[PDB]
């Protein structure tokens, strides 16, 4: 089925600009919001993870790093919970690997309204985000 | 005491756990290894880095994968590679490249030296060929004098020595190459000169081997008085013996005796010191 | 003289920290930009926020984060390498004589002149509102630069 | 007390060995996670980030560029790294035009040196003069105005040491050389013949102190215009490369091409002209002069008596040359085997070197070509 | 116009034939018949003029300018005065 997912204005602008790190290598980053019920996924604010060797993998995350920088979020105004992450499938259309499938896997237990997102630059130069 | 005897004595059983993850990483690496690969040519091996080219003329980067080492590896060999990731997993199966169109696997024939007679004159002169230096070659360092590198088969328009070429291989025990000399000839040009090519090429990896060439007439000329174009329909092929005999093969173990038919015609450039040394009538 | 450059990504991004950070009675919101000054056009492809908090009776008081400007270092290093700090922004229509004091705090961390960048959050302006000054030995003054908007598929699209 | 320490010191050297196959076993899984990137060069630049680059199996794809790599070596000629998916450069890679061990290395190994090549003195002049003076002093032909010889032609009849002077020199100076036969370049598929003389030339401008060993070519030299072709398409294009690179606009000057060959007859008159083969050596069969040092040199690890004179094999010497006294030589070792001899007598010696004039059919005095 | 971006195939045109359709040869050596792109004109190109194609389904793209690069000289002249005619 379908729902409607909420993307706030600032947080289109950042994914585009995390996506032109390289072509090649893939990037991910979280994401920051609310929801309504489970039909209303909104997305306000976004994280930049930093880049790793393995081609975002399920080894990539690392939960030190993102424990300290969500910390110092908190004094910038963000009261609002991780709602998933995006990763950047460039010159592919839009599906999931059986790395992503493992990789969001391991995210259930942990927040089980994670949400992946799959954005494609590449695709997007024509004036609308194919997202 | 008993503290240190106990972290030793536990660092044993961290091996065995951390060897469990081990066997299972190598049953998933046997897993990944199944038969159909491909194989490719090695280009060139900062980093460590290995450039490789496909058979279907496509070069694809890999980085340095841990089944191969920097002293294994060698630019211009043929190595299996993945059809996906384009990854070596296998290494070079101890032969440069093939044996192209023809080889001789026969190990002994049947015909030895028991079956000629009165030819023992010139039996004497061949056992100092191709014989003695597989044997007494650790004597002949000694004296200072070399090993010859080959020597001229040839005698009447018939039959020939040919019958004691077989009791060469077979008394011997040793590696025999069958070598035909009009095989030689293709109209692929570079196909035939390939074929000697790579007979010295695997010669390298048998030590005690002898290549046999049979009607060395086949193959050779000066080529001229005549109408321009039809050059190299021969020497083609004979290069590969002037530039092979004269270069890094024939070392110690590594000879050619080449059989024919009649002297008349021939390449006087073939006969030299460097590669015929005996001229038996 | 030079030129500056700031993309809607900092547009965007130093506009809505003021309903994020509750800035309200007339305040600022000091943030950081993310730039490359050594040619002559600066262009400003980063930015993030600093918690800003001064008294409007007193001006002598105010707060400032140091702990947020290595763990950016952390962060953007690890994406993109060429991101240095060329100065900060605020969310105020004008500036105040408080920025004199501000220039002393980032002098050690910037490895050039640092850019003054002022945003203007009302929109109650015509054009491009938002203005950028460089702070230069005069005692001190602030050279204007024109400021334009960043052309590249990062933003446009 | 030592008797359980000594069984855990023991113990260690499988604990080390077990500890290298960790780090094997974890860097296959990091490498299988890597795939495949294509290799092609810079063609030419439509945008800053926007590029074209050939790739290696002939189509041409428009490709892009990251940010982590200068986009001043991005320009056209350069061979850069591909992806086999996004299709954009990656990494940039110093230029190597089919690398083969075979037809570049030569694997130097030191054998023979001027010492046994003695006897051509009068010859080996000729072959530091194209080399070792104008690499060692440029400046010399610069002021007299005199250009520096590019080819160089060895020609006269096998056996007179023309494959050494090509090894005497690798054992000597050291820099760069190309072993180049003649038969293993013809390999023929579609226009393959003539892309590899290219090979060769690119690491000329690359090296500047290089030489191109040609070890007996009488093949890419040859005539064959038309009478019919016999299917030599693609090598009279090889052919023309050497009427080419010795030609042309490419630099030059700083690459020796060393050529040998048996009769020069056979070789097209065009490419002995000058303008590409500048000096042309002559290499003619030792005389009793020249050979009087010869014989002492394939004797000199040779183990004999006290008593020897050389003098007597160069009267016996009927037009040989300095290949044909190793044969002699090499016969003189076999006679002293069957009498149980370590040490060649002088009688043995005599009777080796007639052997050679007893068997002839060499000919050997057909070559004309002598000036 | 922007959805072909990155992934293109380098053509080149043959003859015309229908209007906004023309013949497309590329690299590969396998010619293709496409539409051309409104954006595009069949004026502003040439009959031997090289054009871009897409990866899969090889549809014309955008007309390259009237410079091909493919091997040997490239752009021109380097270095060549080297000499006088004397």
């Amino acid at each position: 089925t379908k729902e409607t997912v909420y993307i706030s204005s600032i947080a289109l602008l950042k994914m585009l600009k995390h996506g032109r790190a390289g072509v090649p290598m893939e990037v991910m980053g979280l994401m920051l919001g609310e929801f309504v019920d489970d039909y209303t996924v909104n997305v306000v604010d976004v994280f930049a993870m930093p880049q790793s060797g393995t081609g975002v993998s399920v080894e990539a995350v690392d939960d030190v790093f993102q424990a300290k920088m969500m910390d110092m979020l908190k004094q910038t105004g963000r009261d609002q919970m991780v709602v998933g992450w995006y990763h950047s499938h460039p010159g592919f259309g839009c599906w999931l690997s059986s790395v992503d499938v493992n990789t969001q896997k391991s995210f259930e237990q942990l927040n089980s309204r994670a949400v992946a997102v799959v954005v494609d630059p590449i695709q997007s130069v024509k004036g609308k985000v194919v997202i | 005491i008993r503290i240190f005897r106990s972290e030793l004595q536990r660092l044993s059983h961290e091996n065995n756990v951390m060897l469990e993850k081990i066997k299972d990483n190598k049953e998933k690496i046997k897993n990944n290894r199944q038969l159909p690969y491909l194989v490719a040519n090695v280009v060139e091996v900062v980093g460590k880095a290995a450039v490789v080219k496909t058979s279907s003329r496509q070069t694809v980067f890999l980085p340095m994968v841990g089944l191969v080492d920097p002293d294994k590896l060698k630019p211009n060999d043929l190595v299996g590679v993945n059809k996906d990731s384009y990854l070596i997993l296998d290494t070079l199966p101890s032969e440069f490249d093939s044996r192209v169109k023809a080889m001789e696997v026969d190990e002994k024939p049947t015909e030895t030296y028991s079956d000629v007679g009165g030819l023992d004159k010139q039996i004497e002169e061949l056992v100092e060929a191709i014989v003695l230096p597989m044997k007494r070659a650790d004597k002949f360092k000694d004296m200072g004098i070399r090993a010859p590198k080959g020597a001229l088969m040839y005698g009447p328009p018939g039959t020939g020595k040919t019958l004691l070429a077989r009791a060469c291989a077979a008394q011997t025990n040793a590696t025999f190459l069958k070598l035909a000399a009009p095989q030689l000839v293709q109209m692929y040009i570079g196909e035939g000169a390939k074929l000697v090519r790579d007979a010295f090429a695997l010669a390298k990896e048998k030590a005690p081997t002898i290549i046999f060439i049979d009607e060395l007439d086949a193959i050779g000329t000066k080529r001229f008085d005549s109408e321009k174009s039809g050059d190299r329909e021969v020497q083609r092929t004979m290069l590969e013996l002037l530039n092979q005999l004269d270069g890094f093969s024939s070392d110690d173990r590594v000879k050619v005796l080449a059989a024919t038919n009649r002297v008349d015609v021939l390449d006087p450039a073939l006969l030299r010191s460097g590669r015929l040394d005996r001229k038996i009538e | 003289h030079e030129k500056v450059t700031i993309a809607p990504l900092v547009l965007l991004s130093a506009l809505d920290h003021y309903e994020r950070t509750q800035t309200k009675e007339n305040k600022r919101c000091v943030g950081v930009i993310l730039g490359d000054a050594n040619s002559s056009t600066i262009r400003v492809t980063n930015s993030f926020a600093l918690p800003f908090e001064e008294d409007e009776k007193n001006s002598d008081v105010w707060f400032l984060d140091h702990n947020y400007i290595e763990n950016m270092n952390e962060m953007c290093k690890k994406i993109n390498a060429k991101e240095k700090l060329i100065g900060w922004y605020h969310s105020g229509p004008k500036l105040r004589a408080s920025d004199l004091k501000i220039n002393e705090l980032f002098k050690k961390y910037t490895q050039n002149n640092p850019l003054l960048l002022i945003v203007d959050v009302k929109q109650q302006g015509v054009g491009l509102p938002t203005d950028a000054y460089v702070a230069i030995e005069q005692e001190k003054t602030f050279l204007h630069l024109p400021c334009t908007i960043e052309a590249e598929e990062a933003e446009e699209i | 007390h030592r008797r359980y320490d000594d069984q855990l010191k023991q113990r260690r050297q499988n604990i080390r060995d077990l500890e290298k196959l960790y780090d094997k076993t974890e860097n296959d899984i990091k490498a299988l996670q890597s795939i495949g990137q294509l290799i092609g060069e810079v063609m030419k630049e439509l945008s800053e980030e926007k590029y074209i680059v050939k790739a290696s199996s002939g189509p041409r794809y428009i490709v892009g560029v990251r940010n982590s790599v200068d986009r001043s070596k991005l320009k056209k000629g350069v061979r850069v790294t591909l992806d086999i998916t996004t299709l954009t450069i990656m990494r940039i890679l110093p230029r190597e035009t089919d690398p083969l061990v075979y037809n570049m290395t030569s694997f130097e190994q030191g054998e023979i040196t001027f010492d046994g090549i003695g006897g051509l003195t009068e010859q080996i002049r000729e072959l530091r003069e194209v080399i070792e003076l104008p690499l060692k002093n440029p400046e010399i032909f610069q002021r007299v105005g005199i250009k520096p010889p590019k080819g160089v032609l060895l020609y006269g009849p096998p056996g007179t040491g023309k494959t050494l002077l090509a090894k005497a020199v690798a054992a000597t100076i050291g820099a760069n050389f190309i072993f180049s036969p003649a038969s293993g370049i013809v390999d023929k598929y579609i226009g393959e013949s003539a892309r590899i003389i290219r090979e060769m030339f690119a690491y000329a401008k690359e090296h500047e102190p290089c030489i191109i060993f040609m070890d007996e070519v009488d093949a890419i030299g040859g005539r064959r215009f038309s009478e019919g072709t016999s299917a030599d398409r693609e090598i009279q294009r090889t052919l023309m490369e050497l009427l080419t690179q010795m030609d042309g606009f490419d630099n030059l000057g700083q690459t020796k091409i060393i050529m040998a060959t048996n009769r020069p007859d056979t070789l097209d008159p065009a490419l002995l002209r000058p303008g590409r083969l500048d000096r042309k050596v002559e290499i003619p069969l030792p005389n009793e002069a020249g050979r009087l040092e010869i014989f002492k040199i394939h004797t000199a690890k040779v183990k004999k008596t006290g008593e020897f004179d050389f003098e007597a094999a160069v009267k016996m010497s009927d037009g040989f040359n300095g290949a044909d006294i190793r044969n002699c030589a090499t016969e003189a070792g076999f006679f002293a085997i069957r009498d149980d001899r370590d040490h060649i007598n002088p009688d043995d010696l005599m009777k080796a070197v007639r052997k050679v004039a007893e068997v002839k059919k060499l000919e050997g005095t057909i070559e004309y070509q002598k000036l | 116009k922007r959805i072909q971006s990155v992934p293109l195939v380098i053509g080149q045109f043959l003859e015309p034939i229908d209007q906004n359709t023309g013949i497309v040869s590329s690299t590969t050596g396998m010619s293709y018949v496409v539409r051309i792109l409104s954006t595009l004109d069949r004026e502003l190109l040439k009959p031997s003029m090289s054009v871009a194609l897409h990866r899969h389904s090889n549809a014309l793209v955008d007309i390259l300018p009237p410079d091909s690069d493919s091997s040997i000289s490239v752009m021109g002249e380097n270095e060549k005065p080297d000499v006088t005619y004397a």
